[PDB]
């Protein structure tokens, strides 16, 4: 019955509501708090962005490097700055 | 190489807003 309302999606939210928010070129994990003032957590910490897309901490994805032609894998490792490596493999 | 990358230093990761 505290709401939130976060202006990007359009939507209105019960405290305790997750939801994903796109937001600067990045999808944001935003969590209605409530507080007494509709206040809205939102975080990227636990993604990573990269080549126009959004990874979660965890995700794995292989590609070939971009001029060596040989095959990498990568992974979004997060750690509360958007770490991702990719590895020959 | 391993290549690498992370957000900007001085992007802020976790933002509340009311």
């Amino acid at each position: 019955e505290e709401t939130c309302f976060d202006k990007y999606t359009g939507n209105t939210y019960r405290v305790g509501d997750t939801y994903e928010r796109p937001k600067d070129s990045m999808i944001w994990d935003c969590t209605c708090i409530g507080a007494g003032r509709g206040r809205i957590s939102c975080t990227i910490a636990n993604r990573c962005h990269e080549g126009g897309q959004s990874y979660k901490i965890g995700d794995t994805w292989r590609r070939p490097h971009e001029t060596g032609g040989y095959m990498l894998e990568c992974v979004c490792l997060g750690n509360g700055k958007g770490e991702w490596t990719c590895k020959p493999i | 190489e391993t290549l690498t990358g992370q957000y900007d230093k001085n992007l802020v990761t976790t933002v509340e807003e009311e």
